[PDB]
C-alpha cells in the first residue's frame, strides 16, 4: 500500500490540473458571454440615444 | 459607453430646456408690462374721480 500510494499521488496531482481546466474554462465561458451581450447593448444604446 | 449616451441625452435635454425657458421668458415679461399697464391706468380713474 506504500507502493499503491506513491503512484496514487501522481494520479491525484494530474486530476488537479484537469480540474483546473473544467472550472476555469466553465467560468471563463459564462462570463465572456455576458460581457459580449452587454457590449452590443452598450454600443446600441449610444445610437438609440442619438 | 453608458457615459457617451448620458452625454448625448444631456446635450439634447439642455438644448430643449434652454430653448423653451428662454422663449417663455419673453412671454413672461410681456404679461408684466400689461399688468403694470392696467394697475397704473385704473389708478388714474380712481384718483381723478
Amino acid at each position: 500500500q506504500s507502493e499503491a500510494e506513491k503512484a496514487r499521488k501522481e494520479l491525484l496531482e494530474l486530476e488537479a490540473l484537469s480540474m483546473a481546466v473544467e472550472s476555469t474554462g466553465t467560468a471563463k465561458a459564462e462570463a465572456e458571454s455576458r460581457a459580449e451581450a452587454a457590449r452590443i447593448e452598450g454600443e446600441g444604446s449610444v445610437l438609440q440615444a442619438k | 459607453l453608458k457615459a457617451q449616451a448620458l452625454a448625448i441625452e444631456t446635450e439634447a435635454e439642455l438644448q430643449r430646456v434652454q430653448k423653451v425657458r428662454e422663449l417663455e421668458l419673453v412671454y413672461a415679461r410681456a404679461q408684466l408690462e400689461l399688468e403694470v399697464s392696467k394697475a397704473q391706468q385704473l389708478a388714474e380713474v380712481e384718483v381723478k374721480k
